[PDB]
């Protein structure tokens, strides 16, 4: 069937001091994807992929002196506005929270903000990351 | 489609 078309989203934490970080994943954000699903019919399955990761995480580029170590990005499914369980990237998985009665699709979604390595070693400054992510229902 | 992950990450 055909897959939904998914409208390009950002999610943006500001300022994140990072004497404050979690290594493990704090910061905690919830966001919303909207997408055009003309069929509709069944339940949605979301596959969310990274070109750059670490351990079911997105691995945020230019972050720490060792280029290999950096920022981590976790992402997770919603429960009724809940975190929900962690998101395996590359791995179907039905949105918890869905809105929209229609063609027109809204599902939540949360991330938290993690890394890799020594916190010594994260390079203050903005930085840029993005994942792939695509819907269809069946 | 794509979503974007951004910030400012502070000492």
């Amino acid at each position: 069937v055909p897959a939904c078309t998914v409208s390009n989203t950002t999610v943006d934490w500001q300022d994140v001091e990072i004497q404050t970080l979690s290594q493990n994943g704090n910061h905690e954000k919830e966001f919303t994807v909207n997408m055009r699903c003309p069929y509709n019919l069944g339940t949605m399955k979301v596959t969310i992929t990274a070109t750059n990761t670490y351990n079911n995480a997105i691995l945020v580029q230019n972050t720490s002196n060792t280029s290999s170590d950096g920022l981590l990005v976790y992402l997770y499914n919603s429960n009724a506005g809940n975190i929900g369980t962690a998101i395996t990237l590359g791995t179907p998985f039905t949105p918890g929270k869905i809105t929209g009665n229609n063609a027109d699709k809204t599902i939540s979604l949360h991330a938290k903000l993690g890394y890799k390595g020594n916190m010594q070693n994260l390079i203050a400054g903005p930085f840029s990351a993005t994942a792939t992510l695509v819907a269809s229902y069946s | 489609s794509d979503v974007a992950f951004r910030g400012n990450l502070l000492d």
